[PDB]
């Protein structure tokens, strides 16, 4: 009378695996056999990557930015020398690094209106409640409202190679390409109405701290407003109190010589960013990128630790079962 | 002690046969049920968070949080309402029965609830007595009435009863003609047959009556008039005041051991949640004590924030951490447990083995709340005359042997007399030939002096043994009454405690002449013995309803006696040999499924929240969620709930046929093994260890410049997704190792839930739709997936987090 379906009688076909000790013994060895070669493979690549760090914050009387550390109404400048014993051959990337800059703060992160930054004409006039107290200045709304856009990092870091003579040679820098492809072309869009970026922003005003309007970022019309590479990169959150963002990109030189030859280098710092108030620090990073990315020894070490342990425990488990 | 008048004319605080057994009133069911339900700490916590969440801060949509809480309350409301609705129908069935009485020497028809004390009731042949009555007049010779006391003691044989000697000759000729009888009676007492009364029947002429009413004169309520013509009864006791009623004790609902462990675990994580929230708030203001940590130049507080009291800000800040980590206690677990018991109960009904071809009826599940209760049974109480015998059942002897081999102490509590009861216990293999008996019966009990005499000498000789299969205890109705009731005289050595010491180390206990309330008392006293051992009561009579309802789980056999026991009992089976298949096979599987179900949900959400807690240290302690708002909501809805849901429905830890083959396997999970402090503490530390690896594994990964060949930095939403991707893959794959019975649905649900996460993240992340005010998760998942370094880290974190689990499984094979 009861329905004799295997499901109703709990007789459904089953794989029902039975993994004994001997079934899993080769698994410990094979995992160790895979991790150690791939672990040493990524670790040796990390050491081959050449990366240098130069701090230009100051905080020391010997530091030449001490005068920039003092408050100057006029723009300040630094000239920091550094020398490289190792040359850079591959693609060279420039990062600016901020430490103790709590970009992860909940109040700070939510302080942005992506609908306004998407080029929606409606949301441009009236930003939402998220960007406060930077919603409007003197009863005029800010087009890139919010603390994230307001506090955009504005420092000019230029590099001068010096040769045998005292004459320095500037290294070419690429502004484009640093931002995500999707964020530039899709996420961040200019308002549709009009052609000249002047006409688009009538009611809106520049951010309080900004000395330049949102429509006067770069001379080129494809970086002038809401689409500037530096502006988009700064918009992305840090994910850590200490972070670094892609400032510039130095492509490999067309000549056969390495991209950045090992030599004496001099750095411009325009220092328009008062980072010392909250115990912040500013660093500039020069790195060479491989398939995995930047210099990260943790990934190489971590495979070695698990790989050696798995193989060692594989031997230990092999011995104890060998006794039986 | 009151006076009862036959004529009611001598020369509803007290229920006048209006009986109701419903726990809740139909008019005020909702306020009573909700007030009791919210009293529970588990349900109160869900409500208070919802009210706080909407009031102060919403990490996710409040609609998602409160709806299952509204769901789980409604399902319980239906279950409590349905159980209450059955009670009213059963009360209506008894109340709406036609009964004939004599009023002013006129026969009239009315219901049971109208009958009152002292009324004269004409009871015809083959109709149950509306209430316990004095037998006054019978047309039969000598007033000899035979009744089958089927409901009173579970036995169906004729019992002789005699009418009052003055009125035995009274035939059906206006016997009660303005009768002046003034019966003086004792208080209603639950001694069943035992009764004392002082009848005073006086006619118009002066008369003196010194007759003393006895058990034979009084006919108890619930008996069936068998082979006796019409009789006339006077309701000396009416309504609730009977020996058939007031032995029910009402219904105290059923509580299961697993539900006790859920509440015990829920209060632990409620204290951890308080600790987690408190430490964050305390550390937050210590961190913000520095002038520049709070409101630096980049982000500044609004004017509304500045103009707030520090104490008020602290209170909302503490609740902000509370609502952030409220995922520690999983609401989805209560919803899943509700569904697991609903769908899981149908497997018993569909089972073909629980079908008796002789009577062509199958087992059913009246109460689905105690599916897991069957796996913890260690004390069994049977009926005997109905359940154990019929003589013996087809496999009655083999079933008893199976329970004994499974570590279940089985008892044969019966209302049957001593002489015939001892015969069966030897036959059913319960009492072996060599077993001598400690017959604490009326033959071996004389007054109060021998009471302690028998107990103390057993304490001397019987206790000293602990062979085991040599001592068996027998108790009678009178002896058990004295042991329990009259034990309060000795404080130093209570007779209840010494009796429990006796029963705890016997092979079996056989009781005789047990009234239905005594069955509840003996079962209840076993319940309060060095904790709460799980008791199973099985019976198939109207008298067994007391012990069936008293125990944790009740099994009601549907036999020749009737279906009175079946409808109140949680479960019903047609044969006693089906009790083996029930608790051994289904009971073990039902517990193991839900025990691992409970432990998984708490483990799942701890791994969910622990990285969120650690992220507060690296954040500004500003209650910044590590994951997206959408990801937090759907973690418990569609990502990880389905894998563990299908697991609970159909998973055989051991092969179902193998379970019945070896009854020793039931002893493994006897003492709530899966939910003990041992396994629970391992589950928490495993969750805590996996939580740390998820966060700090990613934290050290994010110490580099970039993780892509293009050298593009990654945001905090990439940090959240990397942790979340490892989280979903680890937790789901953790269930895969635990699962040892892979079916097509189990394969589909497990691997399908993993594939759905990848698909949905691509769907949610990659298409911009103009109805979100925030577009944080635009292309993060694809960018995260498009890096070789991220792939290597994810595979590493999955294996590291599963390393303690895989080590334990391999280690469990050896020693
Ligand atoms: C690709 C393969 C398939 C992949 C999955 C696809 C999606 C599957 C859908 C659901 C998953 C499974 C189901 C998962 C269920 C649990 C999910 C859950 O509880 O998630 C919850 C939300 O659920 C819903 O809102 C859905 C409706 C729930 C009620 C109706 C649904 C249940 C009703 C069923 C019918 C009635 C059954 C009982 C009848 C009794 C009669 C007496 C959320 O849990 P949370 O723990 O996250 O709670 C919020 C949290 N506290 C916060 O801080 O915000
Ligand atoms: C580069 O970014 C700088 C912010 O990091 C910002 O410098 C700001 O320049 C304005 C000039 O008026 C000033 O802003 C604040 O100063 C007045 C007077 O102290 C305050 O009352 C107001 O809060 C006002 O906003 C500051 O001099 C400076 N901001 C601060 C507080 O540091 C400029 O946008 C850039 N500087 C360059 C390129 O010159
Ligand atoms: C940058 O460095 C150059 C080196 O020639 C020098 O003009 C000065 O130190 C800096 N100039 C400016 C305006 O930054």
């Amino acid at each position: 009378r009861p329905d004799n379906t295997a499901f109703k009688q709990q007789r459904l076909p089953a794989w029902q695996p039975i993994l004994t000790a001997g079934t899993v013994l080769p698994i410990f060895f094979i995992i160790g056999l895979i991790f150690i070669p791939i672990g040493i493979g990524i670790f040796v690549t990390s050491n081959n990557i050449r990366e240098i760090e130069i701090d230009y914050t100051g905080t020391e009387p010997s530091s030449p930015c001490n005068k920039c550390l003092s408050p100057d109404v006029t723009p300040c400048f630094c000239t920091i020398n550094f020398t490289l014993e190792k040359s850079f051959e591959g693609n060279v990337f420039m990062y600016y690094g901020l430490s103790n800059f709590y970009q992860n703060h909940r109040r700070y992160v939510k302080s942005r209106d992506d609908s306004q930054l998407n080029g929606d004409s409606s949301a441009l006039l009236n930003p939402s409640k998220e960007c406060e107290p930077y919603r409007r200045n003197e009863d005029k709304p800010i087009a890139p409202c919010g603390a994230i856009a307001n506090s955009m990092f504005n420092d000019t870091l230029e590099l001068f190679l010096i040769g045998n003579d005292s004459y320095p040679i500037p290294i070419a820098l690429k502004k484009k390409g640093i931002a995500w492809w999707t964020d530039k072309n899709v996420k961040f869009r200019n308002p549709p109405g009009g052609d000249n970026l002047e006409e688009r922003f009538k009611g809106t005003t520049k951010p309080v701290n900004w000395l330049k309007p949102v429509y006067m970022l770069d001379s080129d019309p494809d970086n002038n407003g809401f689409i500037n590479e530096d502006f988009i990169v700064w918009m992305r959150t840090a994910a850590l109190p200490t972070f670094r963002k892609l400032y510039r990109l130095i492509e490999r030189k067309s000549d056969l010589h390495p991209t950045l030859p090992a030599g004496r280098y001099s750095l411009n710092v325009t220092y328009n960013y008062p980072v010392h108030y909250f115990d912040g620090r500013k660093r500039m990073i020069l790195s060479t990128i491989s398939w995995m990315g930047g210099k990260n020894p943790f990934l190489g070490i971590a495979y070695i630790a698990v790989g050696s342990i798995s193989f060692l425990l594989g031997v230990v488990l092999l011995v104890i079962n060998h006794k039986y | 002690t009151r006076t009862v008048f036959v004529g009611n004319h001598p020369v509803q605080r007290f229920c006048d046969n209006r009986i109701v057994s419903s726990k809740y009133t139909l008019w005020n069911f909702l306020p009573k049920n909700l007030f009791e339900q919210f009293r529970r700490i588990a349900n109160f916590y869900f409500l208070i968070i919802f009210l706080v969440q909407v009031t102060v801060d919403t990490p996710t949509s409040p609609v998602t949080s409160g709806l299952p809480l509204f769901f789980v309350i409604t399902v319980t409301a239906i279950k409590q309402g349905y159980e209450d609705w059955l009670r009213h129908r059963a009360d209506n069935e008894v109340n709406k029965s036609t009964v004939y009485i004599i009023e002013n020497a006129k026969r009239v028809r009315k219901e049971s609830e109208k009958i009152k004390v002292g009324d004269v009731v004409e009871v015809q042949a083959d109709e149950t007595f509306p209430c316990d009555l004095i037998l006054l007049s019978s047309c039969t010779t000598d007033g000899t009435c035979y009744v089958t006391t089927a409901s009173l003691d579970g036995e169906s044989n004729c019992k002789t009863h005699y009418a009052v000697r003055d009125t035995i000759a009274l035939c059906t000729a206006e016997s009660i003609d303005t009768l002046r009888a003034a019966i003086e009676c004792e208080q209603p007492q639950p001694d069943l047959y035992k009764f004392v009364g002082r009848i005073n029947i006086y006619s118009n002429s002066l008369e003196a009556v010194a007759r003393s009413l006895g058990p034979e004169n009084l006919l108890l309520k619930g008996a069936t008039l068998k082979n006796t013509e019409k009789i006339y009864g006077v309701a000396v006791y009416t309504g609730m005041e009977t020996k058939m009623a007031l032995n029910y004790q009402g219904k105290s609902q059923k509580r299961s051991a697993v539900e006790k462990s859920i509440n015990a675990f829920l209060i632990v994580y409620l204290f951890i949640l308080l600790t987690k929230a408190a430490v964050c708030t305390t550390l937050k203001y210590v961190w913000q004590s520095t002038p520049y940590n709070d409101e630096p130049w980049y982000n500044q507080k609004t004017q509304k924030e500045r103009e707030t009291l520090k104490v008020l800000k602290m209170f909302t800040d503490f609740l902000s951490f509370m609502v952030l980590f409220n995922f520690i206690i999983p609401v989805s677990m209560y919803v899943t447990v509700e569904m697991q018991k609903f769908l899981g109960s149908f497997f018993i009904s569909w089972d073909k083995d629980f079908y008796d071809e002789e009577i062509n009826e199958g087992a059913l599940v009246n109460t689905s709340d105690l599916n897991e209760e069957l796996g913890q049974v260690d004390y069994v109480f049977t009926d005997k005359t109905g359940t154990l015998t019929e003589k013996l059942q087809d496999q009655a002897a083999e079933t008893i042997e199976a329970l004994h081999a499974a570590g279940l102490k089985v008892w044969v509590l019966t209302g049957d007399k001593m002489e015939t009861a001892k015969s069966t216990c030897y036959a059913c293999r319960l009492f072996q030939t060599n077993t001598e008996l400690l017959e604490l019966t009326t033959k071996t009990i004389e007054e109060s002096e021998r009471k302690e005499d028998r107990l103390h000498e057993l304490l001397i000789e019987y206790r000293k043994k602990l062979e085991h299969q040599e001592y068996g205890l027998i108790i009678d109705g009178s002896t058990l009454s004295l042991i329990l009731n009259s034990s309060q005289d000795s404080s130093s050595n209570n007779y209840k405690s010494i009796f429990l010491q006796i029963c705890m180390k016997c092979t079996a206990v056989l009781c005789c002449r047990m009234a239905p309330l005594q069955k509840a008392q003996i079962v209840r006293m076993v319940k309060n013995l060095k904790g709460s051992p799980i008791t199973l009561s099985i019976g198939d009579g109207a008298n067994d309803v007391s012990m069936i309802l008293e125990s944790h789980v009740g099994i009601g056999i549907k036999g020749k006696e009737g279906r009175q026991a079946a409808r109140n009992s949680d479960y019903s089976v047609p044969k006693f040999k089906h009790l083996k298949k029930l608790l051994l096979a289904h009971g073990h599987l039902y517990y193991v499924r839900i025990a691992h179900l409970v432990q998984y949900f708490f483990y799942k959400n701890l791994c969910f929240i622990l990285p969120q807690f650690l992220y507060q240290f690296f954040c500004g302690f500003s209650q910044q969620p590590l994951y997206d708002a959408a990801y937090l909501t759907m973690y418990n809805i569609c990502f990880t709930s389905l894998p563990i849901l299908a697991y609970s429905l159909l998973e055989q830890h051991i092969n179902i046929d193998t379970l019945t083959s070896d009854p020793r396997l039931y002893m493994k999970i006897s003492g709530n093994a899966m939910l003990q402090l041992g396994p629970f503490l391992y589950w928490t530390f495993l969750a805590a260890f996996e939580g740390t690896v998820f966060f700090f594994g990613t934290y050290f990964l994010f110490q580099t410049a970039s993780l892509e060949e293009n050298g593009k930095v990654y945001g905090n939403w990439t940090f959240g997704t990397i942790v979340f991707t490892v989280l979903v893959f680890t937790v789901t794959l953790k269930l895969a190792l635990d699962t040892r019975f892979w079916t097509w649905i189990n394969h589909f649900v497990i691997w399908g839930s993993l594939a759905f996460y990848v698909f949905f993240s691509f769907f949610w992340g990659g298409i911009i739709w103009p109805f979100l005010k925030q577009q944080r998760m635009y292309f993060v998942f694809a960018q995260m997936l498009s890096s070789v370094s991220t792939w290597l880290a994810i595979i590493l974190l999955i294996f590291i987090s599963l390393f303690p689990e895989i080590l334990l499984i391999v280690l469990k094979n050896v020693r």
